[PDB]
């Protein structure tokens, strides 16, 4: 046996030049794709913004064209999904996770257009979903598209070009190269056996796409939270506690995301019409909320900075938390195209802040700043619901640049994952592949 | 790194003053700032602290607007406002930069202090009297001279001899107060050969009353 | 609010004791700190988190404790040491300081050098008359001064002031000022200062007579 | 398909027993690491204050600098040859082996040997880093508690071993993430999936990092300040720099191995000629650590200085050569202690010089050499160890200049890319492969 | 965010001056600072730049110590020293914060300027004369007032009305150099109802001589 | 050093026009910038990297180019766009600025509002006498002012100054100051200002007589 190792060891880190070059193209495409998608959502959120101007006097009439603008845009997207690409509804990440096990198809000729224009409308109407959904799936697809179109062959190149698309796709959505890389190797990568996913390949794609995102979205953070205070050792136990809280709520939130998913299915029955109408309903409800209480609706990024600066009351926080648990589920469990990742960043931020707010009053002797707990909590729901702690932590790091909070973050996030396990819940992106797969089976 | 507090002085009971702390030699944001005071002869007492974004401001248990701690990071300066000043407020007010180790906070670096005196009493220059040895002075090796600094307000006065050139063999007795005036004395011992052949002058300054006085000690004729 | 009580309010030790003062707290405290202050300077952070030395603090210093009992110590209490060092907790809010530990150098018995002074010409030209007595450089601190006008004792209008323990010796110094009216002073002739101190059994007396 | 649905639903489950044990492993490795750190200091100190006792006689002090290092070096080479041959050199390849179950983990032996062993090579001021000692000591500490708690399984053997190695790297650089990524990019049996639980490793890394902090709080090993940003029109420059690291990467591996051979002959294998050749290089270091500290030592001290563009182009090219030389001599020779840190220093220095030139050729880019120093710091690590992800995050964690993330990723990747196409190998892996071919042949 | 440059004024040929730029409203480290000048009537010219750690300082092609750009991040302030000043140095000196997009750098934000006048001629405050309408003024809807600002070497002067509150209906005309000597006027039109019932004052400032003058326009007797 | 030469040194246009100025460079430049500079005001960064608008710059503005030829257009110029546009490169060192297109606006005619003012009491109290005439808010710029002392023309000691085009109403304004000695001024009675302008065939004359 030993003699094969010595032949393997000496062959370690070799990635066929063909593959590498292709990842580069994959990356560049996904980047541009992602940037295009980003401009899209803006433009629409804008038209919407300036349509409430045309009707700025009649309060009842404006509440209307807010609802109908979101409703119409939402429907356009739910439809686009049910008609031409069922698999492109919801997140799409579990779908890409499947493709790595070779257990789901990558219908790129279908999904690319469907997901792109599909989300372009659910996000545009101001529903509570993130870009990661669309970009990661669009990412992998863009991945396979160039696999096919260059008739590249192999087990390596199929899983490797697919992964790097997914990474460059997450990278491009958060301006987070490392988060994109760690994402593959912690949530994606067929987690029960080793695969031929070349890390170096992924890297390249993530780079190329990050550079694309930068050619266009330079000079302004998604989240600018400033540089917060440090965290003294005698303060650490507090983050463990916060974690334990995220770790029990983690599962319960997964329960709901799935439950609510079921309970929503009945509404339409499966019927493309009752669906597209129920979509346009939630859709519209969002555009209504995005006007008369923006913190309850929308991606959630806007309220992150505000909440980390302790600029919300404890009331406004508990409100925003509930309103958002509600609009998040409604928007995602319902099957609209778009991620649940970002709205989870917002959820955890808000929760964490409230924790800090209390921590601050119970311990003046710790000289706390609630903001540090908001930052500890930002990737914490992601920790307990997705079981991607390493990924969340580095995502938040890349996005908020408060490295001093690394211990507090790791502790909240780990402590989150620990309790998500011992209270018995599952990787939400994985329990969703498992539903999907049990249904594709228990109908044959 | 320096903390230089200021603005102490005479205030009338029921009045109010604004002490300021000038910070230099470090990033004056980043740090929580604090005020601690020492009543004359007594121990240390925390007044309050303010975080760098002035979003937290804690005080010691005390009355609504008694103390108002604020800061202005533009000027690298901490403020303290005292109101309805009673006499217990008469003290040395210290400005401190806050920090920590394991995380139980401590008073990292201190300023020199300003003194606040709460008193109905008025400002008054000192009268300065030479103390020369009497007709009956048994000049030994060394001879002892001094001056009486009498009836001034508030603290403080500074006493030197021969402009400072005469440093060894000097005692100034902490100041002393009676029916509203600061009285103290200064003793200076010099070689019996040194005086009266040479000039021994005491230089007294009492800036409160804009006063500089130089009293030359001459033998008793 | 935790009350910190420091054991010896004042204490003495020649430059070769290992010095030990105490901080006791009413409730429980942890990781307490210590400062200092020579007769005229701002406190300096000395020891912190119970035992860490601040950069600069010579190594003869050490801290320890836990619960309600903590101590500080100098190893061979050097002379650059008669200071007030204060202890402080902030494990509970708000922070509180101890009485401050006050420390004092050592030195064999030193006798007062006494000097008496008659009212200045200037001072009398104002109707007041202060007779000043300087008792200078003596150890220990307990000393008693007695004024004698024309042989008779007097106690009204006398003001005594001691210096803190000194820097170039550890000695003490005192001043006694008998203040009278010009009229009251001129109606006697003999003024005397009687210093009574450990270093002697017979009081040290200096005086002058207006004759 | 039906097994997946049963596997997926079982994903992320780590036996509570293992987790608790990682915690202990971590705490131990932390304390271990901290103790080791105090050790090296204390000794570097005695040495420092021994050149005081002899501060007048220049020839005599050059002497007690050499002999103090020489004596301390020997004590350690010996301690390795006599009781634990496997604890010489880095020790990481050794731990890498144990993950394939192809090398023994003689903890009862290596712990004391590596600890006191390195305690002397590092103490004498040789050019080697703490990672060597800590990572190996880490895994050992790992197995020690596996055995002593008779824990069983394939999971718990590879898991508890990895987390020790991680907590061990973490503790050496105050780098939790770098420690975690380190396992899953350089360690983890890279040809098949293993039962190394990530969540397990994490916990140990945490516990050990908290240990490192209970003692080494307030003070960053490398305080480089916050450098300037990097404009897009500036990125191609970091690609070029990487291509340079990527061709030098292999060549440096050639030497580390070659010099390793060429040094073997010196002593033949003989424990006496070795311990004497050790004490020789050892001493040479303490001599250099006095009359030119930048050529000797761990290298951390010169990082800040070089990133602030405080060396001349001359002093840089000198320090680079002198250091390639002392690094090889110290590591190829078999002394206990890592090559990781001296690679950080090597890359920093190289990068700076690159920046210095970049600055003069393009005033229109408003460059700061410092950014290229930061791009280069993990770049040799990229091309020689093929751990780019790990280097990047290590430098990130140590220098807190996240704005340089693109420049860094680009130099590092571009470094790894050329290390491949110019045909070189993961140095920590070519070393397991030598070791294994000799235990076979 | 503000750049406020200063210290311009009259300098004698072959002399030297130190312009300063006071920065506020942003982290003044972090940024490269720069000086650009506009000769009267002419275009823009780069003088030089300095990085935040003063470790790079580039100048435009020119003579050894002609210009000396320096900065002091302690004071949030950029300096420029000009030496052996000849007449071509007579200009408006701008302070600029530097930045970039794709990375070809640009002059991000500009100060207001100080003017440097190189001249043997002798400085001089303005004399300020009110221009009120003559008794026979046919007050229509609006009435026109102004002031004559006369005989100030050097330039520039600034003229406002009612401290600025009177912004609309103002004209200030350019000065002219007749005989080593200057002069200008300012016109202000206001509702006929507004004056003389209300006060119209012209506020003239001539920085070079630190003259501030406020002339109230009163109707003619 | 790259020399940038800007096409029209000065140019005119009616609001509504499409207006277009040019930056040509001696060698090659890339991503050049533009600062509009409105009157009596500091340059403002306007366009950058060839075609990005700074925040605030209305969208009627656009940039483009490459190589040695760049332009800064303005689809449907407005009257407030009246500025001098400077272009600038820094793709090579050192940076260099173009010369400057002055944008001049073209509105409908506007007649001068004329106002004459007699020397102040204060000014005469100094032997000088300035008679000031304000010709305000007129278009176009060409105007001629004529001074008449007691009916006779005068040309010695007259000083005229024009404002730049106003950034909102696009008009012009002029001031004419006849300066005499007090003695020279007091020896005449009738002072007049004669404004001659496109908007009229008969000169606009305002005057006062010292009587
Ligand atoms: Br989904
Ligand atoms: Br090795």
């Amino acid at each position: 046996r030993r003699r094969q190792l010595i032949r393997q060891l000496l062959e370690r880190d070799k990635t066929p030049l063909a593959i590498l070059f292709m990842a580069a193209v994959v990356g560049t495409l996904v980047g541009l794709a992602a940037v295009a998608f980003d401009k899209g959502v803006a433009w629409l959120q804008n038209q919407r913004m300036g349509a409430l101007v045309h009707t700025a006097d009649n309060y009842p009439l404006l509440l209307t064209v807010a609802f109908l603008c979101s409703a119409v845009l939402a429907m356009f997207g739910y439809f686009l999904v049910r008609k031409y690409a069922p698999e492109a509804g919801g997140s799409g990440i579990p779908e890409i996770e499947g493709a790595l096990e070779d257990q789901r198809p990558v219908r790129w000729w279908r999904v690319l257009p469907v997901k792109f224009f599909g989300g372009l409308g659910t996000l545009g109407g101001g529903m509570v979903l993130g870009r990661e959904g669309p970009t990661v799936q669009i990412g992998g697809n863009i991945g396979r598209m160039v696999l096919d179109i260059f008739r590249l062959k192999g087990d390596e190149a199929r899983h490797t070009l697919l992964a790097t698309g997914a990474a460059a796709g997450l990278a491009a959505a958060f301006n987070a190269p490392l988060a994109g890389i760690l994402f593959i190797i912690e949530v994606m990568r067929p987690q029960f056996r080793y695969t031929l996913i070349s890390i170096k390949a992924v890297f390249i794609g993530v780079i190329m796409s990050t550079i694309m995102y930068r050619i266009f979205n330079h000079e302004v953070a998604l989240i600018d939270v400033g540089k917060l205070s440090d965290a003294p050792l005698n303060t650490l136990w507090l983050y463990l506690i916060l974690g334990i809280i995220f770790g029990i709520f983690g599962p319960i939130f997964n329960k709901w995301v799935l439950g609510m998913q079921d309970l929503l299915h009945r509404v339409h029955g499966g019927n493309i019409t009752k669906w597209v109408l129920m979509g346009g309903a939630i859709g519209g409800l969002c555009g209504l909320l995005g006007f008369v209480a923006p913190a309850t609706s929308g991606g959630g990024f806007n309220l992150i900075p505000i909440a980390t600066a302790g600029n919300f009351s404890m009331g406004m926080l508990v409100f925003i938390f509930v309103a958002r648990v509600i609009t998040t589920l409604l928007c995602f469990s319902s099957g609209a195209p778009g991620g649940i990742f970002a709205p989870m960043l917002a959820l955890g931020t808000v929760l964490g802040t409230a924790f800090g707010m209390v921590a601050v009053e119970l311990f003046p002797q710790y000289h706390l700043e609630a903001g540090t707990f908001a930052i500890a909590g930002m990737g914490a729901l992601l920790a307990a619901s997705i079981r991607a702690p390493l990924t969340g932590i580095i995502l938040v790091l890349e996005m908020t640049d408060n490295y001093q909070l690394i211990l507090p973050m790791i502790i909240t996030g780990l402590g989150a994952t620990l309790l998500a396990q011992f209270t018995g819940g599952k990787p939400l992106y994985s329990a969703i592949l498992a539903r999907t797969l049990a249904k594709q089976e228990a109908e044959q | 790194v320096r903390l230089l507090e200021s603005g102490g002085g005479l205030v009338q009971p029921g009045g109010s003053l604004k002490l300021s702390c000038a910070a230099s030699g470090f990033d004056y944001s980043r740090y929580w700032m604090s005020w601690v005071r020492q009543a004359p002869g007594k121990g240390l007492k925390w007044i309050g602290e303010i975080n760098p974004v002035s979003s937290t401001i804690n005080y010691t248990p005390s009355l609504k607007d008694k103390f108002i701690i604020s800061r202005d990071n533009a000027k690298d300066t901490l403020y303290l406002q005292i109101s309805k000043v009673r006499s217990e407020d008469t003290a040395l007010y210290y400005c401190a930069r806050l920090y920590y180790g394991y995380g139980y906070w401590y008073f990292d670096v201190w300023g020199a202090g300003t003194t606040v005196t709460v008193s109905s009493a008025k400002t008054t220059p000192p009268s300065v009297y030479p103390l020369a040895p009497g007709s009956a002075a048994a000049a030994a090796s060394m001879v002892t001279l001094g001056c009486l600094v009498k009836g001034y307000f508030p603290e403080p006065v500074t006493v030197t001899w021969n402009s400072g050139s005469l440093a060894a063999g000097v005692h100034t007795f902490p100041a002393v107060l009676q029916a509203a005036l600061y009285t103290l004395s200064s003793s200076v011992t010099v070689p019996s050969s040194s005086w009266p052949s040479e000039t021994v002058t005491c230089n007294v300054a009492h800036p409160a009353s804009s006063t500089k006085v130089d009293k030359k000690i001459v033998p008793r004729a | 609010d935790i009350v910190l009580t420091q054991s010896p309010a004042i204490m003495s030790a020649a430059p070769g004791d290992k010095v030990t003062m105490t901080c006791s707290a009413s409730s429980s405290v942890s990781y307490i700190h210590w400062y200092q202050q020579k007769s005229g300077t701002s406190p300096k952070r000395w020891i912190y988190d119970t035992s860490k030395l601040t950069s600069g603090v010579p190594v003869r210093f050490s801290g320890s404790g836990s619960g309600t009992s903590y101590s500080l110590t100098i190893n061979t209490m050097e002379a650059e040491d008669a200071a007030t060092y204060y202890c402080q907790q902030w494990s509970s809010h708000p922070q509180t300081f101890g009485g401050g530990t006050k420390l004092e150098i050592l030195r064999a018995d030193a006798a007062p050098t006494v000097s008496i002074f008659p009212p200045s010409s200037e001072q009398l030209t104002s109707g007041g008359a202060s007779v000043v007595c300087f008792l200078n450089n003596f150890y220990p601190k307990d000393i008693n001064v007695k004024w004698k006008i024309d042989g008779s004792e007097r106690q009204n209008g006398v003001l005594n002031s001691w210096t803190d323990q000194d820097s170039k010796d550890s000695t003490y110094s005192m001043s006694s000022t008998l203040t009278l009216t010009k009229d009251e002073y001129e109606r006697h002739n003999s003024y005397t200062c009687e210093a009574t101190h450990k270093t002697s059994t017979s009081p040290i007396v200096k005086s002058f007579n207006r004759a």
